[PDB]
RNA sequence: GUUUGGAGAGUUUGAUCCUGGCUCAGGACGAACGCUGGCGGCGUGCUUAACACAUGCAAGUCGAACGGAAAGGCCCUUUCGGGGGUACUCGAGUGGCGAACGGGUGAGUAACACGUGGGUGAUCUGCCCUGCACUUUGGGAUAAGCCUGGGAAACUGGGUCUAAUACCGAAUACACCCUGCUGGUCGCAUGGCCUGGUAGGGGAAAGCUUUUGCGGUGUGGGAUGGGCCCGCGGCCUAUCAGCUUGUUGGUGGGGUGAUGGCCUACCAAGGCGACGACGGGUAGCCGGCCUGAGAGGGUGACCGGCCACACUGGGACUGAGAUACGGCCCAGACUCCUACGGGAGGCAGCAGUGGGGAAUAUUGCACAAUGGGCGCAAGCCUGAUGCAGCGACGCCGCGUGAGGGAUGACGGCCUUCGGGUUGUAAACCUCUUUCAGCACAGACGAAGCGCAAGUGACGGUAUGUGCAGAAGAAGGACCGGCCAACUACGUGCCAGCAGCCGCGGUAAUACGUAGGGUCCGAGCGUUGUCCGGAAUUACUGGGCGUAAAGAGCUCGUAGGUGGUUUGUCGCGUUGUUCGUGAAAACUCACAGCUUAACUGUGGGCGUGCGGGCGAUACGGGCAGACUAGAGUACUGCAG
């Protein structure tokens, strides 16, 4: 299944920007309802959790899903929040949203799921695939054309793309040189609150 | 009689053969007394390999291969060295080998630039 | 050496600290139940009644063993009613091989059943492989056929007749089996080996085919499959203390493939037991699985290996091999047939029915692939198996849209009547059709099989290429504290909630509903069950003055434990090497399915056990030494 709920409430709970473009999120920086305003008596697991639900709700990870990303992080032998981190950084969809060729990881998402990239010549519909060293993700050629893409095509600026990521032609061609390190990786949250709420 | 047999290992639609070594009354996924090679159909070619060295002890011994087993040994050439016929070295095809990913990669980085 | 690995909370009191039980948050399942429900991949599905079983299938095959000629075929023949021949072919029958495998179930079994490691100088092994020798010679039958009898049926008798690779006598074998004598040698005592040498006696066979040609007998070795014996290992119960007389041992016979009270006659009086004998209860065992930081605890569904059984109990026969599931004989229970004399059955094979139960599927499709049986082979057989159908039963993947969109509509719900929430949410404006839908292409699995030249059950499925349009696709639990998420109204100790503490007494964040929120999502909850938390049986890892806990006090049996020192063994301990620890699983890596689940390949893991070799500090055994512990002697002394 996916999370196809309004966007901005979620960000609006969790108290930072996941789409990072969001008017209504710096309008309304509190959660969301009529109790959005009171206090809210301090936990260490509501703070665990919430770092958690960031996570899954940034990258768009069911909680199934991503419990079996935290096991294999914690087996991998790195640091289990580094681990965690450039796991989910290595899917598909998050790989075309940091190349730049879509707006939201959401946009990201519907993008790979219909069929419009093709990784080492074979097409991939699957968002949670993971990217390796040394793969080329490329366009098909109707989708070249198709009218979001050459927004994307002269959209170029929205965002920074980060060092493992390379897109290298104006056919939207993008080269992963490795998997990234957790400098590489820039996102707003503590991982450590994610190891110690599965240590729960 | 012991026989030389494919055992049945992977997975549905997905046939991959172990090359074993079992008594004729055993039932097939039974215990083997030796896996001398493997089989995988579904590839192509056809993946084949056996362990030349056991192969010719078994038929030495008096091993009786089974139908399938005996169109594999006469492709690795095992049959007709065990017999004294020509051919021993057989007709074994390999997989084309792709081409690495790395080269690629530098292919991918010279062509865009 | 070594990091990869341990979280807590509530509840005894006016308050406190401790002790201690109870309860909760996690994970798991061959699950069931409630609400809800789109698709696909890969798995999985009678846990109860080893209850009873309608119906169809689950073991046959060989004309290259044989007489034959019912069906086909061909050749005569015709009058067209039939009648011959052939043997390409083949019903029934004789004969060979298979039917002991494969499939099911877990009733029994606390046992060498199973696991692991050994032993066999105490043994068997069809078919297969590879040496040697041979395959001589006669004979008498019978099934089938034909005639006829008995019986309701199941079946069965007599006569006449025919064949063989069916059966039977003899020769040859001198490798082989038995006995006597006798030489050498190796050990582990019986003994083993040298096919030792030697004398005496003895032991077999089968033909067919004319083609890739298949067979027969003895004997040497191998391979495979076993049999038997032993060490060690894995349940509860002394409110179960004695048990045993073929029982423990010996000799002479018998028996078996083989050892052995396995059996038997005699002789001796032994054997097993608090290191729990004999009883009682429960249970198939294991690789593994679940949980756990580990140690441990629990468990043995699927998959894989052993064992056990096949309506209940007993028995043997055939065979290389038999718990002989779809064999036989007897007894019993039950069902059925009968002419009342007598007969016939056995789903714990696959599918299916009734029943029991909270609960578990189709009276599919193929032998195309892999394994098996027979056949020289073409081939035939195979409910093994490969697949399909059904059930969110489990795991994994994907979708139910994406971007933009305001000081922010309507409506719903709160209110300090200012508004505030729902909410960028919606409406609207563009953008992409994954998965479903409608067309058109369309597999791999088959270096296979037959070499006759056709051959894929799944399947016109999976998967590609077009078309239309956000188009068809979200629910469940929870919101007092643990424990993420709060307000209004309705009943006021009622109706009800609850895992624990506890919430309801006309102002409830705990009851019911609504708005809002939170956690999960094609699932979400509940019940049951196991581990965790529980250091709450504590080996790792706890205690006993007053919390539960020192026997009323001694003596002493088994057992446990052991001061200083020399030498020695190398049992414990330790090093190393070899063998073994099946596969799968697990774990590391790498590859293949669009990803994943899943699958494959190569390491590790398999903590153990056995063999060889090394060390001798420490424990222990063995042989000594010493006096500080212990005891004795002598001289005093108090009670
Ligand atoms: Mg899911
Ligand atoms: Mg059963
Ligand atoms: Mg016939
Ligand atoms: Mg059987
Ligand atoms: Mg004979
Ligand atoms: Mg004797
Ligand atoms: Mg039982
Ligand atoms: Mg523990
Ligand atoms: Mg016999
Ligand atoms: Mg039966
Ligand atoms: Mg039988
Ligand atoms: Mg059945
Ligand atoms: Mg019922
Ligand atoms: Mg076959
Ligand atoms: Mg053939
Ligand atoms: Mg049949
Ligand atoms: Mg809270
Ligand atoms: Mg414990
Ligand atoms: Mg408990
Ligand atoms: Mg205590
Ligand atoms: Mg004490
Ligand atoms: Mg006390
Ligand atoms: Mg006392
Ligand atoms: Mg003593
Ligand atoms: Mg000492
Ligand atoms: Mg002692
Ligand atoms: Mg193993």
């Amino acid at each position: 299944a996916r999370y196809t709920g309004p966007a901005t409430r979620k960000s609006r709970r969790l108290g930072v920007d996941l789409v990072g473009g969001d008017q209504s999120f710096e309008k309304r920086p509190y959660p969301p309802g009529q109790h959005g305003r009171a206090r809210i008596k301090e936990s260490e697991y509501r703070q665990q959790l919430q770092e958690k639900q960031k996570a899954r709700f940034s990258y768009g990870v069911m909680e199934k899903q991503f419990r079996r990303y935290y096991e294999e992080a914690n087996r991998q032998p790195g640091k289990t929040g580094d681990n965690l981190l450039r796991i989910l950084e290595s899917r598909l969809d998050n790989v075309v949203y940091r190349a730049g060729l879509a707006r939201t990881r959401r946009m990201a998402r519907q993008l790979v799921s219909h069929g419009h990239f093709l990784v080492n010549g074979v097409k991939v519909d699957i968002p949670s695939y993971r990217v390796s060293q040394y793969d080329i993700i490329d366009v098909k050629e109707k989708s070249l054309n198709t009218l979001p893409f050459q927004i994307a095509r002269e959209t170029a600026g929205e965002r920074p793309i980060p060092s493992w990521l390379q897109v290298v032609g104006e056919r939207q061609r993008i080269l992963v040189h490795q998997l990234p390190e957790r400098a590489q990786i820039d996102v707003p949250l503590t991982e450590q609150l994610i190891v110690e709420l599965y240590s729960k | 009689a012991v026989k030389i047999k494919l055992t049945r290992l992977g997975k549905i639609r997905n046939p991959q053969y172990r090359i074993i070594v079992a008594d004729a009354r055993t039932r097939r996924d039974g215990r083997a007394i030796e896996v001398i090679g493997r089989y995988h159909p579904k590839e192509e070619p056809s993946l084949i390999q056996i362990d030349s060295e056991r192969a010719q002890y078994w038929l030495g011994v008096g091993a009786q291969p089974t139908e399938p087993v005996l169109a594999l040994l006469k492709i690795t050439g095992d049959w007709q060295k065990f017999k004294g016929l020509p051919g021993a070295e057989g007709t074994l095809k390999v997989k084309e080998p792709k081409p690495s990913k790395l080269d690629l990669f530098n292919a991918a980085l010279a062509e865009a630039e």
